[PDB]
């Protein structure tokens, strides 16, 4: 029983760490949209 | 926003995919309780005797 709740807690460690690593992952693809967002409001500041 | 909506859908993919998901809590729930019952039972049983 003890290695039964060593291995729970490994299990349940083991998915907190896939999750931060996903959450990671998708700020990454949010910047780069607000990057390409950025530009094009550079690009209306040159319009006017 | 479509992509924001697509990353919410994807982390609720993995939670419903994670191992350590609310269907293995129910389980262990139901399995446990029914053990902690039966063993209370038992333990009051000696603490009688």
């Amino acid at each position: 029983t003890q290695f039964g709740s060593t291995l729970q807690n490994i299990i349940e460690r083991q998915d907190a760490e896939a999750l931060n690593a996903l959450l990671q992952n998708q700020a990454a693809e949010l910047i780069l949209t607000n990057l390409s967002i950025q530009d094009k409001t550079i690009e209306e500041l040159d319009a006017e | 926003l479509k992509t924001q909506q697509e990353q919410t859908q994807s982390q609720l993919a993995f939670l419903q995919r994670k191992f350590s998901n609310q269907a293995l809590y129910n389980w262990l729930r139901g399995r446990l309780a029914a053990i902690y019952f039966q063993f209370y039972d038992l333990a009051v049983a000696r603490c009688l005797m």
